[PDB]
């Protein structure tokens, strides 16, 4: 009830999103991307082209901070430096909070650290009235850590080696976002998947369907032409 | 790489057969009609031809 | 099995263990010519090791008949399809030959009745001469087309009828009917 | 039109019934054949078996579709010519449908 | 099972002729499963039980004529499948004890040919 309809559109710097889906504050756009198709790389493109629209919405939106958050659940050596070097290329590095996780950093904290970080979002986004962009990327490595408890313990695998408490595990994460009716801050969260192949019966494409309204897919067909 | 679903798709691959198996049944005596009557025109062709040549 | 599937245990196990599979087809059945055994879907890996013991006890040329004659069905299967759609008369005299012999194989050596008990009683000596005659009728068919003998009169020979009356006796009249029947082929391609 | 063959038989296309002025010039009379049909504005293009186009495929591969004014084999020379029976029968069954 | 045991006494022992018409087998088989799963019997292929066979027999095998008793029960069971596909137990099972099948055409039922 405290959520109220999203409508304040931003520039993501691809005409394609700001027309067909027309991404707005408080909204989620999962970027469906199979395996063998990059999405960390190409996401940095959106991440640096992101900029509010204040002259078309009738009021300032640069007047209240546009900070951004990033957070990996598990990444390599090259993609570590690649990220910072694409934030250093525009100086979009400034005013960011990065709660990175790596593949050699605890395997238990791939699924703990998202939940933590999102409650540090609520403080600067809602209670200091900032427009916070959350971008959570590498959501398989999530699922790796999820798997571990799923079956080894008392919990049972209710679909594909992941617990049957799966529903909750994807609820507290995803639910964070939506325009407030009494705050003027928002949490706009944009999950970017690396879901397995082009499968739709796999847990990731599953629930994500129902949840979002707006969603976009990237495919490998035009990706070998070299169009981005 | 790229691979299709395996329980959504289950329903479509059973129906693959209904379209396929029945589909090719009728494909057989279809083309046979046109090729059957064709022969008639090839034979009958040389009728006037030989005469008037 | 419920489909006919091999991905069920029972079938893909039996399949190697037991060496023979005898598929009957529904079409092959419905016309009233028994057995209705579909050959491309049957096999017996037993036959190999039995070929010694077949010719030894049964008859000397017995194996020689079976293996040889089966080529009829093979060049008839892909012939009926849509290659004799236009009638056999508009095809070569070597591709005709296949249905001339085809008559005797389908009205003599594959037609039987489970309603008539004088034809369903069969044994070695009866079946052996039937398959035999169709070798000696191909040997004379093919000498017919090498001399340019018409396919009107070979399809009307008394010879074909002489086979037919010898499947309506169990094995009693069979020996005397083989005395007359054999030599009749011999003097009906030589009477033309 | 544009029908051509041997000289004697070419004479009568020069008159009416058919239009024509050519005769042989090659194997299939390519000098004229190709050049002429390029425009294709002629009432009929008929190449007789007096020239004999073994590659009727040359014209089809180049035209890339047109049943309007394209050779029709006839005969064009007399030797009691009525042999386009036994020839056409075998020319059809061999490449289109089942052989003879 | 109720009307089953009453039926025996109708058609064989009164000399009457009954016609048993069952409908929706899917429900019969779903409920069954829950019962067996607590008796320590594992469910079967495409979740439908494997201890189905025995239990399904007992309803259908009170069909067939009887020597000297003229009246006997005629069995017509009716069951559902997604498109009449044979890729789960419900037809397979049935299709061994029962004889024949009579499937339904989409063309026909559209046009209102019943």
């Amino acid at each position: 009830v405290a959520r109220r309809k999203p409508e304040q559109f931003i520039q993501t710097g691809i005409s394609t999103i700001d027309v067909m889906n027309t991404l707005v504050r408080g909204q989620k756009l999962p970027i469906f991307s199979g395996s063998g198709l990059p999405a960390n790389e190409i996401a940095a493109q959106i991440a640096r082209q992101a900029t509010v629209r204040p002259d078309l919405s009738g009021e300032g939106e640069k007047e209240e901070p546009f900070a951004v958050v990033f957070a990996a659940m598990g990444i390599t050596q090259r993609e570590l430096s690649y990220f910072i070097q694409e934030f250093e290329r525009t100086g979009a590095l400034s005013r960011s909070v990065l709660f990175l996780n790596k593949a050699d950093d605890p395997t238990i904290e791939r699924i703990l650290t998202p939940r933590m970080a999102l409650t540090v979002a609520e403080y600067l986004a809602f209670e200091h009235d900032y427009h916070v962009l959350v971008i959570l990327t590498d959501m398989t490595n999530y699922c790796e850590a999820l798997r571990e408890i799923g079956a080894a313990r008392e919990e049972i695998p209710g679909r594909r080696g992941y617990p049957g408490y799966m529903y909750t595990d994807l609820a507290t994460i995803y639910e964070r976002a939506g325009v407030v009716e009494g705050k003027k801050g928002s949490v706009t969260q944009i999950p970017i998947l690396s879901m397995p192949d082009d499968d739709r019966t796999h847990p990731i494409p599953d629930l994500t369907g129902y949840i979002t309204e707006g969603q976009i897919q990237l495919s490998r067909e035009l990706h070998r032409k070299g169009i981005y | 790489s790229q691979v299709s679903p395996t329980r959504m798709n289950l329903l479509q691959r059973r129906g693959q057969l209904r379209l396929a198996q029945k589909g090719v049944d009728l494909l057989k005596k279809k083309r046979d009609a046109l090729v059957a009557e064709f022969f008639g025109l090839v034979r009958e062709a040389m009728e006037a031809r030989k005469a008037l040549d | 099995p419920p489909g006919g599937d091999m991905s069920e245990p029972v079938t893909q196990s039996t399949l190697r263990i037991v060496g023979a599979f005898w598929r009957l087809d529904a079409s092959l059945a419905f016309r009233r010519h028994f057995p209705a055994i579909n050959w491309n879907g049957s096999y017996s890996l037993f036959t190999s090791a039995l070929d010694p013991w077949y010719r030894e006890n049964v008859a000397e040329d017995y194996p020689e008949l079976r293996d040889a004659i089966s080529e009829l069905l093979q060049r008839e299967a892909g012939l009926q399809e849509i290659v004799q759609l236009v009638g056999p008369d508009a095809l070569q005299d070597a591709e005709r030959l296949v249905i001339e012999v085809g008559r005797i194989i389908r009205e003599d050596f594959l037609q039987q009745n489970a309603y008539h008990e004088v034809d369903a009683y069969c044994s070695m000596k009866k079946a052996y001469g039937i398959m035999k005659m169709i070798l000696a009728f191909y040997k004379e068919a093919e000498a017919a087309i090498k001399r340019g003998v018409s396919i009107d009169e070979i399809l009307q020979l008394p010879v074909l009828e002489r086979i037919g009356r010898a499947r309506y006796v169990s094995e009693e009249e069979f020996p005397a009917y083989f005395e007359e029947a054999m030599k009749e082929i011999q003097g009906a391609f030589k009477a033309l | 039109m544009a029908v051509i063959a041997d000289p004697e038989t070419a004479q009568g296309f020069r008159l009416a019934g058919l239009e024509g002025y050519g005769a042989s010039s090659a194997e299939e009379a390519q000098s004229l054949l190709e050049t002429l049909v390029e425009r294709g504005g002629y009432a009929l293009v008929a190449v007789d078996e007096a020239l004999l186009p073994d590659p009727e495929r040359a014209v089809e591969r180049l035209m890339r579709g047109r049943d309007l004014p394209v050779l029709l084999p006839i005969a064009g020379l007399k030797e009691a010519f009525q042999g386009h029976d036994v020839e056409g029968y075998m020319r059809e069954l061999v490449r289109k449908t089942i052989g003879f």
